[PDB]
């Protein structure tokens, strides 16, 4: 079911990414790719119930 | 199939531990059947049965054509 | 002790079992008697009438 | 493959601390650390 | 590279919040970024402090800060010096563990004593110090194997059975100082620590030499001593010995097997920085050889 | 900085004359200090007529390496190099140089007099210069008398003692050594017997806990790269408290044995004097 | 030759298992026939093998009297 939420939200798991790159979420570290073309600029957003 | 199986995974275990000493040309041949070999267990229900045994004989069956070179 | 078997010396251990096994000039009599002086005094006991 | 071609790796970092850098190696090399294992699955002669 | 590092102050100081940094001079101060004029607020290990309260990721996040020797208090300004490699200066106790001549010394994250002097000896409006100890290598070390034994036996286990073992692991003892230890339990860096250990292990137990291991059953019958009986205990699970094998095998079976044995004790090694030479008669300051 | 020493025995010409030959000498002192005695100097204070090899490095890793310089009357100039300076080391002798070898210290094994080798003895007191070796002869005879500690067990085999003799030549560049044999008079020496037992203790007790760790590891996947690796680890195929204390059993033989690994260098070679008389070195440690 | 051979090696390994078990006042001069108990073996030559059993006897015989510590 895990799987089918990963997918019906579109966002695939990079293969849990590196182990490494797990260590240094600690103290912080981006994972978001940059998008290629943004002629917008920096976007945001926030979701409440 | 108590007794009868109880001494299946024995032979099987057999199998194994002799399959191990012998060389082979590749183990890219042996490495998959052989990591089935010893991965055998046995569902609770007794139909699947038919998915136990008959993978043994996809791995250690061709095993001793290994030790022959047989195609 | 060097018990001797056949054409043999070897050695041998025999543990003491009593406190009696020791040899006097190591627990002479004298002390075993005193120290049943001191078991007659210490447990509270008299010979019968 | 059989034959062993190893590669060579000049690299700069800021890491001073090979306690760290061995680990930051482990997840990078997964397929050189699994082909450590992978000599021990096939062929015992010959230490890796 | 630089050879001295300076620092900015916000609250002032009065007699004692300068009294207090003079009582450290000649200590050492750990640096996360190495600039010619650091902010206090990037001093000491305080900028690490996490509210989910671990221990080993402090450790780890220690392991890349430079360290720097205190001097020179002119006020208002740490005045830190950076060490140089392969020579020597005074350096004061801060950890509390008595310390002997020509000990190998390392920097390891604080822990309670357990009375707790609880002495901060500085803080402004909620930033602090706190300098990681100065501690002897087995000590050091030690440590890091009661976590790596607390971190394989938390598997599979009910949570008396994982506190049990813990009333005697978390009570070190050495030297008469005792001390007890938060742990992070399970913190991922443990983790982590744990694959490669295990890792070693598998490869410890299978480039052994077909009579390397059987060593201890060659000398079981050979021999009879208590420690040999200690021995006999943990091997064994509930006579007859082989032996075979061309000389030259051993040569390449016992080879490989030393970097294994290196790389399941790196995790618990730790770098050295300090070697004692002239220990003070007060059992404060201490001149040592090599720095970081 | 200079250290000096103080040799209270009557020094006779013929000995200072080959005192004289030791322009520099890798001379270890147990403590750093402004004068000392030479009953301090060499390995010899530690000498045991039982323990033999590895209480000899083991004792020797602690030693603060120190360069001899200049000789008085009755005493010693040492000076202790800086770490990364040049300095002209004297070799110890019995293995010829090359340019860009690796060096380090070992105990004293002799085969007769080493090429230099003046000896020196001041009333029942002998002073033993510690090795200066290349780093790879270093690990290769640390494994040939290690697998002395395995092999010397059970002499009596032919293919054994054959195989002693096999393992026993050592080899370099025109190099014929013979390696000592630790276990002198049948028995195993007390540092082999340790020693053998750090290594084939976690021998057994890695070979039979490592499935329980890698189990719970086996469930959980990232590379996956672990969990391949118990395959193998069946092939050479419960209690609480025991769980406990075995693992404390186990990296308690592991570290001790870590120091008989580890081999930290302390020069390096570079331009060679000739007939290998001197080499200066980068000082390290 | 078949049960001859066969358990003459089965009973010379177990009188080497059973005779490390016991301790002797040394292990010098009871190693060298300790190590011919095992290393003995049955070579396809006839007349060598009662040099491959009275070797044997040279050993084990010796290993009794040490079980009773004669001369």
């Amino acid at each position: 079911v895990d799987r089918w939420i990963r997918h019906a939200a579109g966002v695939e798991r990079p293969q849990l990414l590196d182990t490494e790159t797990i260590s240094m979420l600690t103290f912080g570290s981006m994972s978001e790719r940059n998008a290629a073309a943004t002629v917008h600029g920096q976007k945001a957003a926030c979701e409440l119930i | 199939l108590s007794s009868v199986l109880e001494e299946f995974e024995v032979r099987c275990v057999a199998v194994a531990r002799r399959g191990y000493t012998y060389p082979f040309g590749d183990r890219g041949k042996a490495r998959d059947h052989l990591a089935v070999l010893d991965r055998t267990e046995f569902d609770t229900d007794v139909r699947h049965d038919a998915e136990i045994v008959e993978r043994a004989l996809v791995s250690a069956v061709i095993l001793a054509k290994m030790s022959v070179r047989e195609t | 002790t060097h018990c001797q078997e056949n054409s043999e010396t070897v050695a041998l251990c025999t543990p003491r079992i009593v406190i009696g096994n020791l040899p006097d000039g190591l627990a002479p009599g004298p002390f075993h008697e005193l120290r049943t002086w001191e078991i007659m005094e210490h447990m509270r006991l008299r010979p019968p009438p | 493959g059989p034959e062993t071609r190893p590669g060579i790796y000049v690299l700069t970092s800021s890491i001073a601390h090979w306690q760290t850098l061995v680990d930051v190696a482990r997840g990078k090399f997964a397929r050189e650390r699994c082909s450590f294992v992978n000599r021990r699955i096939t062929r015992p002669r010959q230490i890796p | 590279m630089e050879a001295n590092i300076f620092c900015t102050f916000d609250h002032k100081l009065s007699i004692a919040d300068v009294g207090k940094l003079t009582k450290l001079v000649a200590a050492v101060v750990p640096i996360p970024q190495r600039l010619h004029l650091i902010k206090h607020y990037q001093l000491g290990l305080h900028q690490f402090v996490d509210h989910t309260r671990g221990y080993v990721r402090l450790r780890g996040l220690l392991r890349n800060m430079t360290l720097t020797l205190m001097r020179r208090v002119e006020g208002n300004q740490i005045l830190l010096h950076v060490p140089t490699h392969g020579l020597l200066y005074t350096v004061l106790n801060t950890g509390p563990v008595t310390w002997e001549k020509g000990d190998a010394l390392c920097v390891l994250p604080p822990l309670f004593h357990g009375p707790l002097a609880r002495e901060n000896l500085l803080t402004l409006g909620q930033w602090e110090l706190v300098l990681p100890w100065i501690v002897p290598m087995p000590l050091a070390l030690e440590i890091n194997q009661r976590l790596l034994i607390m971190g394989l036996f938390s598997l599979d286990r009910s949570y008396e059975e994982v506190k049990a073992a813990v009333q005697q692991l978390q009570t070190i003892t050495f030297r008469d100082a005792t001390f007890t230890i938060p742990d992070p339990v399970i913190d991922q860096h443990l983790l982590i620590d744990m694959k490669t250990a295990c890792l070693s292990m598998s490869m410890v137990a299978n480039l052994a030499s077909e009579l390397t291991m059987t060593y201890v059953r060659k000398l079981a019958l050979e021999d009879s001593s208590m420690l040999l009986v200690k021995c006999q205990e943990l091997l064994m699970r509930l006579p007859a010995r082989p032996q075979h094998v061309s000389p030259d095998d051993e040569i390449a079976r016992l080879s490989a097997l030393f970097v294994m044995l290196r790389q399941l004790d790196d995790l618990i090694r730790e770098q050295v920085v300090f070697t004692v030479c002239d220990v003070s008669p007060d059992n404060k300051s201490a001149t040592c050889i090599f720095k970081g």
